[PDB]
């Protein structure tokens, strides 16, 4: 059983404006300090939309769809949950 | 009364994106209203007005 | 000066954010009439100065009535001190007074409120030199040859103000009705919460009651009209009624089935009110005291109090006085009877009862 | 037999049917009768007498149904009645035959540098 | 009802491989092939469900919206049992200025979808209350904010604006601050709406550079 | 006078009380503070043709600088 | 310890004698203000030490043995009209547990244009007002042009 | 088409900001018609006149009980159309502070539900830990409630040194605080009899009624957006899912408590896995640069000038993103025309959907249970009325 | 405990169901039936003689003899951080000159529209404001102004106790902002000496 | 997942879990079996015959039913079918009943009645990383 309201020096010993250690906060990638080219990394202005062909005279073979599905307790495969979202090295 | 028009290119810049040149690209026709009586606050001096149609066109109507 | 007061600095359509360019100081602003006067002036976009003697608690309702920087509160006003008055009108080209008293006090007499203070105020107004309109208020029953001391002081103060300031406008309304008026409320406190209601003599004296919002629009029009400066305007309703008729209509409004009023000789009424009027002095004043228990009221009830023939009235302002006997002004007094759903025992009200109910009770 | 089946007259008849309950519930016994209340509702209809789409009339009737329904459940207090119903009538019958002999253009000129907008 | 707690163990996985692959690559084509009449336009978008996939968007007439929603909720491959919301967008440039939006969630297969119908101010939209209970208040709010009517509704009335408010504030032509303002009056003792007036008028700032290419 | 009231000391009088600063070189760097991140953006101000009588004043901070290095 | 308690009480109340204290009007107001009385009699009288005194005469105390959020407390000298606005900023940070710096251990830099701390003037007629207010010494007409005078 | 005729029963439940009109044939409720819009501030139209960064504080005051969750959905919706990847440390901080926010929302919700039921001690007790977490918020953003901490591409500032120490210290006793909190209601016959079998909801109705958050979990439904459609570092996090099968107020109470337990577990896991690195996306053309960088570089100064005046131009498009809010599923629909202001921003609130269930749920109930229905619904009208 | 019992259900459909159907027995979450005299006595002790109220009572009573977290304002204050966003203020340079250079970034960024700026060139050629007003009754204290300013001119000071009796007193002008900055400069500079490592 | 009650529940017996998650109360008091699912699938296949043979909707529904029937045939233990289909048997019974009920409205509306040259505009979205990241 833990008690609320600790006594002095057991909680928030130092005020935020008096940190005993100087703070070194990075503000740029070491890879990008001197290589500052941007076109290789302009994802925003390079996305695309395309108008595909008229999807009228297409042949949807549901046979191939259902041939790729399992039939037993085994042989069942599940897509793992991704751990994190993409970071691209940062 | 209302004014249907496209604002002309500003003399300050050589930009031409917000002009009739790229007409099919972006909606570039604006509807405006005649400005209405405006005055100043006696206590602060801020501009005082009662126009309901003061900015709805220059901000939205494109 | 003629119309430059209402036209030169008018900015905006006339709303709350608009500016009328009019600076005025109102005395007795927290009073019944002065509150509506101030609310009427400021709502058009005017600067209002409100000096007060009573509590800030009683005055906070006035704060909302104006926009930021247009309500001026001056506490601890001393009518015997001219310094506060000079500060109150140091920027206002318009002066409006509604400071009035109905009962004498050991610390203030009728003369002190009704003669000397308005006289000194008019003197200082003329000394300012930038004031364009001085608005003073009196009673329709004010006359120099009346037995009533308050009416006589009112008339004397009006004459003194006229002599001091030639261009001041005198307003003499009659009975003024309202939610917190001093006419209907005391009549209710006398009809109800009391054993019996005295009525002076026959009580057939004729009065012309009026509505407060008509008075506020009248003040606005008087500021609009230049010709009214230096004149006297009387305000009254579109009807002439007696005290008996007013009492009967009030009883109908209250739907009281028991006439508690009595017609008594004036000397009997005076003797009833004699003991409490010889002790009116040497007393700081008491609450819950009707202004009606005075000999001056009895003298008022012995004479007619209506607009004089040929006097300047609402028609001169292009103003039609609304109905006071009924209308929106009669709803607040109807809220004593909540307008009437199930109150009382009355049956004569069967006129307005719904259809099927009367066939249920077969009349 | 009537334009667009005459749905407008049916709507007016329905509102007139529902009218007296509004008068009794909102204490308009001492201001108005059924007749001039009906006249008020009639004048409300005249705002759009020249509409040429049945669909627009249907949507107008539907929004009027909503207005009369929020009138029915007392959702708009007595102040709404004051500001839209009886005081406008008193003003309409009150400023009759005004004594101003100036033209409306000259009235506007003497009013301000811009025309008045809003109610 | 679906998505019942079946496994007592922790799940490190999302859906099955075949179902996810279909729903992310051939779901739109399946929709197109199944009910092409219900299909008018196809866009596979930024995958509302997750940042790494693709998800479709549906455009159709209001006529077949109800059967399309019925199929989308009830089809064995599309079990979209959760209709997130119904809203609309204003396109004043177009002949039809309104784009009503319909969003679905499929907890059966961890998927989502968007359905849109483009209409004008005077065309009815059949209500989806019979398909989803939640559409009632969403239709109410959409009507309140734009005036988009929904035929056959139990009771379509305003839900968010003032009691006596006329007009639809989310319209592009609707003023930002409006026409009326409300204040209390001592004289009438009543709180009354008055013509709108501002001590300081709003300041609109034009930052849009004349060089930006992304403007559309 | 538009914004300041009374005979309080104006910021103009305050900055007028600071004598110009003598610095070696031809170009000076102004940050507005000892630590650059606490002041204004760095400014490079020309020092040639400048004297104690006619120094170069900071466009960001109003501080004056001059150098007796331009052969004078 | 009664003698130590009374010594602390005298050094906190700022008076010279227990008779001078109990007979002073400050004690009488302490008989009606429970917060002020609690200051004078309980918190200042416990285990702890004085820290320093500002130019307003207020005293600062700290007690490391107390729990967090309650280690530091101040006694206002103005016993009848105590107000937090009179605390100088150089004690404000240590009082607000924002920094561990106080004048008694930190030598700050004082600007020549520094304005001292004092009581608020709100609710008074001497308080600040905008230049377009009626209380201003000279009213301003903010019209952005000059009117022609004949 | 409809007259009034029979007046009979009439009720008015509260102008004070929920207005409720009910219908009883006596002691048992037959109809309940809420009326809303008393807090409708018209924010969605207001959003159109603000830049993406300008409109961010609007999302603080949509759910003023849970703020960072509200920020997160809008930020993700922006970034996905912007095609921007978030750094790892920023994701860690976002997830941890989101868990703390969820803890605050659960605490305040349960305490208010108790006070409405009649228990006042847990209210006061839990507000102390709520003040502790408010101190945590102020240390990191300078605001107790409306932090505006989350940013497109990361966060405004990095965590100050010494914060995780106090976070762990708080977690070291938060379990004890929760335990002492439970004993006041958990083993009580009165609390159960007030809460048991009141407002029963099915899975079929819930999916018909669009439920989300803990209410969904209490119907035997296996669903967490953090496990089905994970965002940021939630996929890495390992935690359990409380499951109930009655749809009861007591069940929802227990579900929320176990959700708090799982949130504490995630807080611990985040505390012991905090990485070192960048907290903002390295794209200066969207993310503001450092002040030190701005004051010594022309390019960063120009980008600071442009972003802080005009802001980045989102490419034209549309997207909708949702976040597993403590009150359910909070989603925002974003419509992009190509400019620096969002063309149309629709906001989806789970409480608004939950509030629609009153009429069908309150049927057959009693006036002592309407307050129970509202309290267990866990509804904030700020998100309900936007 | 979290177990359920027949009759302790708060409804009628469920109560009527359990007293006329044994469906609750199939539910494992319902406490199982007592099987001997000992279990019957345990159940009686559970229902009668309370024994459930007693535990919470004892815990609350222990809380009575427990410590408190109450603070004595105004003689005690809370804990805050340098990042605290309070009253907006205008800063100067140590020589005495205003930091603000009227770049109007603060007005441009402010989503509250609470900043009104007018400026022109000073008589010495300096670019200084002629009108600098911020509406505190309209300011939302977001601090975005403090983020946008590149010369550290506008800052939200550590002052938070500045309530006024009238609304007009909060219409902050250039002069009052400069007064506030001159008052609170040292604290703000000290906080910046810490915040510089993060900002 | 996590049980909320303070008591220990085995949950390995499937019917105990079914009681806990309230399938008996809210979805189906009757335990679903393989035979009931077979009956439902056969009914759906019989019901879908109202659609024209030339409709792709009928084709897809038939393919789904055939796959489900193959799953039911090749699997004996019902828990195996649960593992295959990632749900419970009662859920599948509800699915099949819903799909059968969907048929009459589709038949009454017949979306397949479109011109031979019916045109469907298709728009696809391409990510920037397609051309930016490693091919
Ligand atoms: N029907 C009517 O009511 C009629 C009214 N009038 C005039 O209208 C004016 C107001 O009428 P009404 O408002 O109804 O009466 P009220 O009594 O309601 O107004 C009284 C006002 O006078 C102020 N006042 C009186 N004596 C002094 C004083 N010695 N020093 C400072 N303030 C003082 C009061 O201040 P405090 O509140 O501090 O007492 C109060 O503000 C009066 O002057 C009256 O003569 C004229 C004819 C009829
Ligand atoms: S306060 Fe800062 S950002 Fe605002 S105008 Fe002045 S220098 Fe520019
Ligand atoms: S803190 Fe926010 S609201 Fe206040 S002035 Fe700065 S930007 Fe405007």
């Amino acid at each position: 059983f833990e008690h609320y309201l600790p006594m002095g020096l057991e909680y928030r010993k130092f005020s935020p404006g008096t940190q005993p250690v100087k703070a070194v906060v990075p503000h740029d990638s070491p890879k990008l300090v001197y290589d500052i080219k941007y076109f290789v990394r302009d994802y925003r202005r390079n996305n695309k939309y395309t108008a595909r062909t008229v999807d009228a005279k297409t042949t949807f073979d549901f046979d191939k769809l259902y041939a790729g599905m399992p039939t037993k307790p085994e042989q069942v495969k599940n897509v793992t949950r991704p751990l994190i979202m993409p970071t691209r090295g940062y | 009364k209302a004014r249907i028009y496209a604002p002309a290119r500003t003399a300050s810049q050589s930009g031409l994106a917000r002009t009739v040149d790229f007409a099919t690209t972006t909606p570039a026709w604006k509807i405006e209203f005649e400005p209405t009586a405006k005055w100043q606050n006696p206590l602060m001096g801020w501009t005082s007005s009662a126009d309901p149609l003061e900015n709805v066109g220059r901000s939205a109507l494109v | 000066y003629s119309s430059t007061l209402m036209t030169a600095d008018k900015l905006g359509p006339g709303g709350r954010s608009s500016v009328s360019g009019i600076t005025a100081t109102v005395f007795g602003a927290n009073g019944f009439l002065g509150s509506y006067i101030v609310n009427e002036l400021a709502k058009r976009g005017s600067q209002v100065v409100c000096p007060f003697r009573s509590t800030e608690n009683e005055a906070m309702h006035l704060k909302q009535m104006g926009d930021l920087g247009q309500i001026v509160l001056l506490p601890e006003l001393d009518i015997r001190n001219d310094d506060d008055i000079k500060r109150a009108i140091s920027r206002s080209n318009v002066i409006i007074n509604c400071v009035g008293m109905r009962l004498q006090t050991k610390n203030w007499s009728f003369e002190d409120v009704h003669v000397d203070f308005p006289k000194r105020l008019a003197k200082l107004a003329a000394e300012t030199g930038q004031v364009q309109r001085l608005i003073h208020f009196s009673d329709m029953g004010a006359d120099e040859n009346h037995k009533s001391l308050r009416m006589r002081t009112k008339a004397v103060g009006d004459k003194e103000v006229l002599d001091a300031f030639p261009d001041a406008t005198i307003v003499r309304p009659g009975d003024i009705v309202g939610i917190e008026d001093h006419f209907y409320n005391y009549l209710i406190y006398q009809l109800t919460l009391t054993v019996f209601a005295p009525v002076v003599e026959s009580g057939s004296n004729k009065i012309q009651p009026t509505y407060v919002l008509d008075v506020a629009d009248a003040v606005a029009a008087l500021l609009r009209k230049p010709d009214t400066a230096g004149k006297t305007l009387y305000l009254g309703g579109p009807e002439v009624l007696t005290m008996r008729e007013v009492y009967d209509l009030l009883l109908k409004t209250l739907r009281i089935y028991r006439d508690d009023t009595v017609h008594l000789p004036a000397w009997a009424v005076k003797a009833m009110y004699k003991p409490f009027d010889s002790v009116r002095r040497m007393l700081p004043g008491l609450p819950m005291t009707s202004p009606l228990a005075t000999e001056d009221y009895v003298e008022e009830m012995l004479r007619d109090k209506v607009v004089p023939a040929g006097a300047l009235g609402y028609a001169d302002l292009g103003i039609v006085p609304q109905k006071v006997t009924d209308g929106l002004a009669i709803e607040p007094v109807r809220h004593a009877r909540v307008g009437g759903y199930r109150w009382g025992d009355m049956s004569a009200v069967a006129k307005d009862i719904p259809e099927s109910v009367r066939k249920y009770y077969n009349i | 037999k009537r334009l667009f089946g005459g749905a407008a007259r049916h709507f007016y008849f329905e509102i007139c049917r529902c009218l007296p309950f509004i008068q009794r519930l909102h204490k308009m016994e001492e201001m108005v009768s059924l007749k001039e209340l009906r006249a008020i509702v009639k004048e409300k209809f005249k705002e759009y007498k020249d509409v040429k789409d049945g669909r627009v009339v249907d949507l107008l009737i539907f929004k009027g149904r909503e207005e009369i329904e929020t009138y029915l459940l007392m959702h708009k207090q007595r102040h709404h009645v004051v500001t839209e119903v009886v005081e406008p009538y008193y003003a309409k019958q009150r400023a009759v035959k005004k004594v101003t002999t100036n033209s409306p253009f000259l009235d506007s000129f003497l009013s301000s540098g811009y025309a008045a907008i809003g109610v | 009802g679906y998505a019942y707690a079946r496994k007592t163990t922790d799940k490190d996985y999302i859906a099955s491989e075949h179902m996810q692959a279909f729903g992310n690559t051939q779901l739109t084509d399946y929709i197109i092939k199944t009910v092409p009449k219900f299909v008018k336009m196809a866009v596979t978008g930024p995958a509302q469900s997750s940042v790494l996939y693709q998800e479709p968007t549906i455009y159709t007439t209001p006529e077949s919206l109800v059967p399309l929603m019925v199929f989308l909720r009830d089809h064995t491959n599309t079990q979209f049992k959760c209709l997130l919301d119904v809203t609309a967008v204003d396109f004043p440039e177009r002949a039809a200025r309104f784009e009503v939006v319909y969003h679905l969630l499929s907890p059966r297969w961890n998927n989502r979808i968007r359905v849109k119908v483009c209409v004008d101010e005077v065309t009815a939209v059949p209500t989806l209350c019979k398909v989803f209970n939640t559409a009632n208040w969403f239709e109410r709010e959409t009507w309140d904010m734009f005036g988009v009517f929904f035929s056959g509704h139990p009771d379509l009335r305003r839900i968010l604006t003032d009691y006596g408010f006329t007009g639809h504030p989310l319209r592009k032509d609707f003023p930002m601050t409006g026409y009326q303002e409300v204040r209390y009056d001592y004289g009438k003792k009543r709180v009354v709406s008055e013509p709108l007036e501002l001590t300081q008028e709003f300041r609109y700032f034009d930052f849009n550079s004349p060089w930006e290419t992304l403007n559309r | 006078d538009k914004w300041l009231d009374g005979d309080k000391k104006s910021p103009m009088e305050y900055i007028n009380e600071v004598a110009p600063i003598k610095v070696k070189g031809l170009v000076v760097a102004s940050y507005g503070s000892d630590d650059p991140a606490l002041g204004c953006p760095v400014e490079y101000i020309n020092l040639k043709g400048t004297s104690l009588e006619n120094p170069a004043v900071c466009k960001y901070t109003g501080n004056r600088y001059y150098s007796d290095d331009w052969k004078g | 310890s009664l003698s130590g308690y009374f010594s602390r009480l005298l050094e906190a109340s700022g008076k010279k004698s227990v008779g001078s204290f109990f007979a002073s009007w400050e004690f009488g107001k302490m008989l009606v203000d429970g917060n002020l009385a609690h200051n004078v009699l309980v918190r200042a009288t416990g285990a702890g030490r004085l820290v320093g005194t500002d130019y307003n005469g207020n005293r600062y105390y700290e007690n490391e043995e107390a729990a967090y959020g309650r280690r530091r407390w101040i006694v206002y000298k103005d016993k009848f009209d105590y107000n937090p606005t009179t605390i100088p900023p150089e004690w404000h940070g240590w009082l607000n547990y924002i920094n561990d710096y106080n004048p008694t251990n930190t030598q700050f830099k004082q600007p020549t244009y520094q304005i001292e701390a004092s009581m608020t003037k709100t609710g008074t007629q001497t308080c600040y007002n905008p230049k377009g207010s009626w209380f201003s010494a000279k009213p301003r007409n903010w019209r952005k042009y000059e009117s022609w005078t004949p | 088409l409809t007259p009034a005729k029979v007046n009979n029963f009439t009720l008015n439940f509260g102008p004070q900001v929920l207005r409720l009109v009910l219908e009883m044939q006596g002691e048992i409720i037959m109809r309940a018609d809420p009326h809303i819009g008393l807090l409708h501030r018209g924010t969605e139209k207001l959003l159109e006149y603000k830049t993406y960064l300008q409109g961010l504080p609007y999302f603080d005051r949509l759910d003023y009980v849970s703020m960072m969750c509200m920020e997160h959905s809008y930020v993700l919706a922006i970034e996905q159309l912007l095609n921007v990847s978030v750094p790892l440390r920023g994701q860690y901080i976002r997830v941890l502070f989101s868990e703390i926010t969820r803890v605050l929302n659960h605490l305040l919700a349960i305490t208010c539900h108790s006070m409405d039921v009649g228990a006042l001690t847990p209210f006061l007790w839990a507000f102390e830990e709520r003040e502790k977490l408010f101190e945590f918020y102020e240390r990191v953003s300078g605001a107790r409630m409306h932090a505006a901490y989350f940013r497109v591409g990361g966060v405004s500032q990095d965590l100050p040194i010494g914060l995780l120490r106090d976070v762990y210290d708080w977690a070291r006793q938060f379990a004890s605080r929760l335990d002492e909190m439970e004993e006041l209601l958990t083993g009580n016959r009165i609390w159960k009899e007030r809460t048991v079998d009141v407002g029963t909801i099915t899975a079929q109705m819930a999916w018909d009624w669009g439920c989300s958050g803990p209410i969904l979990r209490a119907s035997g439904i296996d669903w967490d957006l953090r496990k089905t459609q994970p965002y940021d570092a939630y996929g890495k996090m390992q935690f359990n899912v409380p499951i109930a099968g009655h749809g009861d107020c007591y069940d929802r109470y227990l579900v929320r408590l176990q959700e708090m337990r799982e949130s504490l577990r995630i807080i611990y896991q985040c505390l012991n896995e905090m990485p070192d690195g960048l907290y903002k996306s390295p794209d200066g053309k969207v993310c503001p640069p450092s002040r030190s960088t701005m004051k010594q570089s022309m390019e960063a100064l120009i980008h600071h000038f442009k972003l802080y005046t005009e802001g980045f131009h989102v490419p034209a498009g549309e997207t909708y993103r949702a976040v597993e809010a403590p009150k359910g599923e909070f989603g925002v629909y974003l419509v992009s025309r190509g400019g620096n202001r969002p063309y149309r921003c629709k906001i989806r609130s789970p409480g608004y959907a939950h509030l629609q269930m009153t009429d069908v749920i309150s049927r057959g109930a009693m006036l002592a249970d309407v307050v129970t229905i509202i309290g267990t619904l866990d509804v904030v009208f700020g998100e309900i009325d936007r | 405990g979290t177990e359920r019992r027949p009759g302790e259900s708060g409804a009628w459909k469920q109560i009527e169901r359990q007293r006329y159907a044994s469906d609750w027995e199939n539910d494992p979450t319902f406490k199982r039936t007592p099987k001997n005299l000992a279990e019957v006595l345990d159940d009686s002790a559970s229902m009668l003689l309370l024994t459930d109220v007693w535990r919470g009572m004892a815990y609350t009573l222990g809380a009575f003899f427990d410590k408190k977290v109450t603070i004595m304002y105004p003689f005690e204050k809370g804990q805050l951080s340098p990042r605290f966003r309070g009253e907006h203020a205008l800063r100067r340079y140590p020589t005495g000159e205003e930091r603000c250079i009227a770049c109007k970034l603060c007005e441009a960024i402010c989503p509250a529209q609470a900043i009104t700026i007018e400026a022109e060139e000073r008589e010495d050629g300096s670019r200084r404001t002629t009108r600098y007003d911020i509406d505190m009754t309209k300011c939302i204290y977001c601090g975005f102004c403090q983020e946008a300013c590149p010369v550290d001119a506008i800052v939200e000071g550590p002052n938070f106790e500045f309530s006024t009796e009238t609304r007009e007193e909060l219409l902050y002008d250039k002069q009052k902002l400069l007064e506030n900055g001159d008052k609170w400069e040292t604290e703000i500079a000290t906080n910046l000496r810490t915040e510089s490592l993060y900002r | 997942f996590k049980a909320v009650a303070d008591v220990e529940i085995d949950f390995n017996n499937r019917e105990v879990l079914k009681k806990y998650v309230g399938i008996r109360d809210h979805l189906s008091k009757e335990p679903g079996t393989r035979g009931k699912l077979i009956e439902a699938l056969t009914e759906v296949l019989s019901s879908i015959k109202a659609a024209p043979e030339g409709s792709d909707y009928r084709k897809a529904v038939e393919a789904s039913c055939i796959y489900r029937l193959k799953v039911c045939k090749e699997n004996e233990s019902d828990a195996a079918i649960e593992e295959v289909l990632d749900a419970h048997l009662e859920e599948l019974i509800k699915e099949a009943k819903e799909e059968a009920r969907l048929v009459p409205l589709i038949a009454g509306n017949a979306p397949w009645d479109v011109p031979a040259d019916y045109a469907v505009p298709v728009v696809d979205y391409t990510d920037a990383a397609t051309i930016l990241d490693a091919p």
